[PDB]
DNA sequence: CGTTTTATTTTTTTTTTTAAA
């Protein structure tokens, strides 16, 4: 995807690699493979190769310190100027998206989404979890998409690809009947290769009552087996999703239940635990923020917000706080309890549909 | 071979001389055990092996087969010498390994053929078990007949889909099993064997396309289950079969939280019965429990049945629609090679259970099958070339959702969620949760796990209590009912008051009996009654009209 | 002609005589084999060993010389024998474990005179051989199973089988009938145990005797099948009380899908209708509504004429039956 | 101057299409 052409489509072609070489293979990565090219001694063309080049050694804003590890997370001496002063907070809502404006809530939100969740040591009896299911609805001509196709530049596995086009086969493998090989491999597919990953996708909207098969799996199952004519097994999701669906004149119009504002299926809004909608408002004094933007926009100096935090300083500093894994024996973690009851006495007024899976 | 001489030597002076364990060897005995058993599989563990002479690691690789040869030999000559009373029957040997190391799948590679290997697989659909041919024999002229056999049987493994390596496909591996480690492949196992690696006799050796078809193919020596799902008294004899047991099994029925005490009581129930006593002349009549409860999206409605499922003498999983299929259209033609067509869950686990959310989702075409095991004791396949049936002495569960959001209140049920009622007719057992407003602080101790009845014992006595006491009793009191049939038909008259039947109280005879399957009581009185009207009137009383009372100082005095 | 089962019997188990029982599945019909004939070119009666293909020698030879090889053998049934054939099966008790596992089976294989006697849903005790079809050394070698007979011993279960195969019971019929006091005294014996269309029974008597297919010289064929009627709640009895009715003269019975609109030997077969048990049998069922309106147009050519006929292939089934049924109900109250 | 030739069927998933009060 780095070469794409106009017209012209990444047709395929087919190689074989030797046993230091094999099964070191994983999801859409960029490696530099050898030009041997070979014949096929039926003819048909073919080809060939040898050698590939796809954290314990640094990531970007360091150079070599000491850590837990060599350089793992060794540059401390410069994070953590960066870690604690917490209006550093204010970088993450204000030095990472500087081209672009909205509500001030998702750019102070998402980033515990690409950041590690919970973890824990506990059970065998059940599992626990760390991500959470999302969503981001408004209606369009409000920039509702710039922000998932730049994650496919910002963090890993940002997989930003319409849903409108899947199918409910989009995820894995659906049959062979023939001797390709063993005449059964229908264990190829399209989410797994979330390798410590998410797949968030647009147009969750006109698709099919069969998708939620999987989003039923979500959080509680994370689990992949096919009622084909093959075999059943099943993996383990690691992955989170978005939500991408749209209303149909667009206003949420603010007479009728939020849910019966699209009506959309039964269990799906007990598994998604926040959903962070920006509406539409007329007052123009908002919109003259945007255009004296984008008075640097074009004009090719400087043309956005001064930043003072870069991409690769925040993406090497990410890692740095998933490998501590606090210990919770919180009085306050005792007295959510009456922040929980507080909250259920704002709940008792404007009678949603709410329980634990939202605690 | 002259190395040939010592090795049996090593074998001989040692499975007829070896003392470990403060003595009696099993080799003196399991033979013998064997042998009156008629098994031929007398097992060696390596790690005895090699607490004598681990020598039989590092000669044996060059030819492991002539390592087993060097083996049955001696054991033959051990049987028949000693046991030439033996010699008659069948008369012929191979042991067993349990190197008691455990390596793994898509390891095998070019360095891991026809050498000590151990491995495990998780097994899946294969064929049936059918023989082979065996000697050299044929020619007289200048043989298809008495020419000994042996059975047969392909495998299908897979792999762990716990330990598995982040989105690397599963996989797939070819492989054998002989006569007599055979007939014990089902499908949904795990098996450890000791394993061993080759490839077909010739697999394809030839010039050929641009790549080789070559297989790679294993058999075991020794297999040893790793999953066993069927088969230290003092407990059970003396504590689990007072009534005193609802809270000593209601203490260890659903360690997960405190809430919804009646559940206890009735899943202290719930796996307690079945019951033959067909009658004479009529037919056979009824032994079947059918349960279910409205819950809640936010309830526990999902997570509502999962610790039974590793316990039960029987269990039967499936959630429901969503990807719930027909399968659950038989021409009766007979299932052809490479062709399959399915059939029916339902005898399976007969006298189990289908446990179930998304009940109410299901196709009715499958509901057909569902229904009438549970009202006529058999159900109807239909206007196929066969119109067969399938056995039903089972019980029916389920974890089902409401109908058009969370909960209905006293209003009726059907509106509550949205079942058909000749189907409800064959329904029993009842429980309902709404909450308003201990468990915090429960919730997040649960959340800080930093790392009564026994565990490993407790399904046989469930099987006592399905299995030993068994009395039965003319009329005690219950002609009383004769009121709570007229009076409440007619007092509870017009709100919600028709479900009042027999069938509404041999859905109470089923557990009023079962109340000495848990006490192995051998009779039955009032007290084992009132009981059970305590889950009547407690379960009915939600199922009719607010008008709630009806039920409280209608019942509440026989609480 | 000591008993045995499938699970117990194998490769050590060859050509060999044995005693099992089991219960009759299906089997094919009757085609063909016979034990020897001839060939022109050299006419001699073609022994065979068992129930190759003549090798290099022809014997449109010794002519002179000139030569006549690879098989100038146009076989010449005219002068063959003949025999017959069923190819029989069977099922494992239901005692065995097909519970957690699956019942398994195999095929048998029979000779001359021993067809044209069994019949699916019958049960059986035999003694075959354990023999073979197949050749070998198939990743190595998987091979045959079947049986043949020789000698089956079949059962002969209790009271049912007035079926296929007194006068003092004539006199135990109609000393009775003697008294005329049938039509109310057997008003409690319909249903002989239990409580019921108590005082209105009587007009079952009607029913099961039917009135005549009293025919005409005119077109008609008159309604001497007629139908009768029940409707109600349940708690009644009403389930077990048809449930007894099959068993009080032949019919099948339950409601609704659940009776109700092969890869071998390239031929579609059709097992037909809803006459097949019922045309001179007659049925009891519910759920009427409670179907599928697609099987709902039969029961109006069923019932009111059998009126039918056949559609899906090219040919009409002009089927007809003095059949008849009643309807069961739990409708609107 | 001799000694040998030749066959495959059912199910998937897509894109087409089609059904009832
Ligand atoms: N706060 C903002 N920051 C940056 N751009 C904005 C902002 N508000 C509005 N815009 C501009 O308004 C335009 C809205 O149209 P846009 O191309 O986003 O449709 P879209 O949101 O992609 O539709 P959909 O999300 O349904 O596919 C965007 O191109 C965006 O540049
Ligand atoms: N009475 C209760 N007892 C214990 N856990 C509860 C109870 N009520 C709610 N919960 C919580 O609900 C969570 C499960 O919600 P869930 O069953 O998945 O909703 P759904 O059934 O719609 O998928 C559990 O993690 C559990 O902690
Ligand atoms: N008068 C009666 N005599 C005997 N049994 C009865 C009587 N009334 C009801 N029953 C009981 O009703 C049950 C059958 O109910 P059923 O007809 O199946 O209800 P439904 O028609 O709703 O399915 C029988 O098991 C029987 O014990």
């Amino acid at each position: 995807q780095a070469e794409l052409p106009r017209g012209c489509i990444p047709r395929a072609v087919e190689i074989i690699l030797r046993s230091e070489l094999v099964e070191t293979v994983q999801a859409g990565d960029r490696y530099d493979f050898t030009g041997t090219l070979i014949v096929v001694p039926d003819y048909r063309m073919a080809f060939l190769a040898c050698s590939v080049q796809a954290t314990d050694l640094p990531m970007s804003e360091v150079t070599a310190e000491d850590m837990k590890k060599q350089m793992t997370d060794a540059e401390w001496h410069k994070i953590y100027e960066m870690s604690k002063d917490r209006n550093l907070y204010q970088n993450l809502i204000s030095s990472l998206f500087p081209s672009i404006y909205g509500n001030d809530e998702v750019k102070r939100g998402i980033l515990l989404q690409q950041f590690g969740g919970v973890a824990k040591t506990t059970t065998e009896k059940t599992s626990l979890r760390g991500d959470i299911n999302v969503c981001i609805v408004g209606d369009p001509s409000t920039a509702k998409s710039q922000f998932l196709k730049q994650v496919s530049d910002f963090s890993p596995r940002a997989i930003y690809t319409s849903g409108k086009a899947s199918s409910a086969a989009g995820l894995t493998a659906a049959v062979v009947r023939d001797e390709e090989s063993f005449d059964f491999v229908i264990e190829a597919g399209a989410l797994m290769l979330a390798d410590n990953g998410i797949c968030c996708i647009d147009e969750f909207d006109k698709m099919d009552q069969r998708d939620q098969v999987a989003i039923h799996e979500a959080m509680e199952q994370q689990t992949i087996s096919i009622a084909r004519a093959g075999v059943r097994a099943t993996l383990n999701a690691r992955t989170s999703i978005l939500a991408a669906a749209n209303p149909i004149n667009g206003r949420y119009d603010r007479s009728k239940s939020l849910q019966q504002n699209i009506q959309l299926s039964a269990p799906i809004m007990s598994r998604f635990d926040l959903f962070f909608i920006l509406v539409d408002e007329c007052n123009e004094v908002v919109d003259y923020a945007i255009a004296r933007k984008i008075v640097d926009l074009h004009s090719n100096i400087e043309e956005s917000v001064e930043r003072a935090y870069t991409r690769e300083e925040v993406l090497r500093y990410v890692t740095f706080a998933r490998q501590f894994k606090p210990v919770i024996s919180q009085e306050a973690g005792h007295m959510l309890v009456e922040n929980y009851g507080h909250l259920r006495q704002r709940d008792t007024g404007t009678s949603w549909r709410i329980t634990v899976r939202q605690l | 071979l002259g190395p040939r001489t010592e090795i049996a030597n090593r074998f001989q002076s040692f499975l007829r001389t070896f003392v470990d364990e403060r003595g009696a060897y099993t080799y003196r005995d399991r033979i013998r055990r064997m042998c009156e058993q008629n098994m031929s599989s007398f097992v060696v563990s390596y790690t005895d092996l090699a607490n004598k002479e681990h020598v039989l690691a590092y000669f044996l690789p060059e030819a492991p087969f002539q390592m087993l040869e060097i083996f049955d030999k001696v054991a033959k000559d051990m049987v028949l010498s000693i046991f030439p009373t033996y010699e008659r029957v069948t008369t012929e040997i191979h042991v067993r390994i349990s190197l008691p190391l455990i390596e793994e799948l898509r390891t095998f590679r070019k360095l891991h053929l026809n050498q000590l290997v151990r491995t495990l697989g998780v097994v899946t659909a294969t064929t049936g078990v059918l023989p082979q041919l065996s000697v050299i024999k044929y020619d007289c002229v200048k043989n298809m007949e008495q020419t000994l056999y042996r059975n047969y049987q392909k495998i299908t493994l897979q792999e762990s889909p716990g330990r598995i390596p982040a989105g690397r496909i599963p996989r797939s591996k070819d492989v054998i099993l002989l006569a007599d480690l055979c007939d014990q492949c089902k499908p949904g196992d795990e098996l450890e064997v000791t394993g061993i690696y080759t490839n077909n006799y010739d697999g394809s050796l030839n010039t050929d396309q641009g790549f080789p078809v070559f297989a790679t193919v294993i058999i075991a020596n020794h297999v040893v289950v790793k999953d066993s799902k069927q088969v230290d008294i003092a407990t059970i004899q003396k504590l689990s079969k007072d009534p005193r047991i609802v809270e000593r099994v209601v203490a260890s029925m659903a360690p997960s939280i405190y809430g919804h005490d009646y559940i206890k009581r009735a899943l202290a129930l719930a796996l307690f019965g079945g019951e033959s006593k067909n009658p004479g002349e009529k037919h056979k009549v009824r032994g079947d429990i059918n349960l279910l409860i409205c819950g809640d999206p936010g309830t526990a409605k999902s997570q509502f049945l999962k610790y039974t499922e590793k316990v039960a003498p029987r269990a039967v999983f499936t959630t429901g629609q969503g990807a719930s299929a027909v399968g659950l259209y038989v021409r009766r033609n007979p299932v052809s090679r490479e062709w399959t067509l399915e059939a029916g869950a339902l005898v399976l686990a007969d006298q189990g259970v289908c446990l179930i959310d998304e009940f109410d989702k299901m196709n009715d075409q499958d509901r057909t099958s569902i229904h009438e095991a549970m009202e006529q004791q058999s159900i109807s396949i239909s206007k196929a070339g066969i119109v067969t049936s399938l056995q039903a002495r089972c019980t029916v569960i389920a974890a089902a959702n409401p109908i058009g959001g969370r909960y209905d209140p006293s209003m009726t049920f059907s509106e509550n969620v949205n079942l058909s009622e000749p189907i409800l007719s064959r329904f029993d057992v009842l429980c309902v949760v709404k909450d308003e407003f201990q468990l915090a602080k429960f919730v997040v101790h649960s959340h800080m796990k930093h790392h009564e009845i026994p565990q490993d014992l407790l399904r046989q006595y469930i099987v006592y209590a399905k299995e030993n006491i068994r009395p039965k009793l003319t009329n005690i009191d219950e002609d009383k009912i004769a009121k709570m049939y007229a009076q409440l038909r007619q007092e509870s008259f017009a709100t919600g008051s028709l479900p009042i039947t027999v069938r509404h109280i041999e859905s109470v005879i089923r557990m009023s009996e079962a109340h000495a399957r848990m006490h192995l009581r051998e009779n039955v009185m009032e007290a084992d009654v009132s009981m059970a009207i305590r889950m009547m009137l407690e379960s009915f009383i939600e199922a009719q009209k607010f008008s709630v009372m009806k039920k409280m100082r209608s019942t509440f005095q026989k609480y | 002609s000591n008993p045995t089962n499938i699970r117990q019997l194998k490769s050590d188990c060859v050509s060999k005589l044995v005693k099992i029982a089991g219960i009759i599945v299906a089997a094919s019909g009757i085609s063909a084999k016979a034990t020897r004939m001839s060939i022109q070119c050299l006419s001699c009666s073609t022994v065979i060993p068992n129930l190759y293909a003549l090798p290099r020698k022809c014997n449109t030879e010794q002519a002179g010389r000139p030569k006549c090889p690879l098989d100038p053998f146009f076989i010449m049934p005219d002068k063959c024998k003949c025999v017959d054939f069923q190819t029989l099966k069977l099922q494992e008790l239901p005692d065995f474990v097909p519970q957690g596992e699956i019942p398994r089976h195999l095929q048998l294989f029979c000779d001359r005179s021993l067809c044209e006697r069994v019949v699916p849903g019958n049960r059986v005790l035999i003694q075959g051989i354990y023999s073979i079809r197949k050749v070998g050394k198939a990743v190595v070698g998987v091979r045959a199973p079947y049986m043949r007979v020789v000698g089956i011993t079949v059962d002969s279960e209790g009271a049912g089988a007035i079926s296929r195969y007194t006068s003092d019971e004539e006199e135990h019929f109609r000393r009775m009938a003697a008294s005329g006091d049938i039509y109310e005294r057997l008003s409690q014996s319909l249903a002989p145990s239990i409580f019921g269309s108590r005082d209105i029974k009587k007009a079952i008597t009607c029913m099961l005797f039917g009135g005549s297919r009293k025919r005409l010289p005119d077109g008609l064929c008159r309604r001497g099948d007629i139908n009768v009627l029940l409707l109600g709640d349940p708690g009644t009895a009403k389930s077990q009380l048809l449930k007894f009715v099959e068993k009080v003269p032949i019919a099948v019975y339950t409601s609704g899908k659940g009776s109700s609109t092969d890869p071998q030997t390239r031929n579609f077969v059709m097992e037909g209708g809803a006459m097949v048990l019922a045309d001179g049998g007659v049925v009891c069922i519910d759920e009427f509504d409670k179907m599928r309106e697609d099987d709902r147009v039969a029961i109006h050519e069923a019932m009111e004429q059998q009126t039918i006929s056949i559609a899906k292939a090219g040919i009409t089934t002009t089927l007809n039956s003095r059949c008849s049924v009643l309807a069961a109900a739990n409708s609107i109250f």
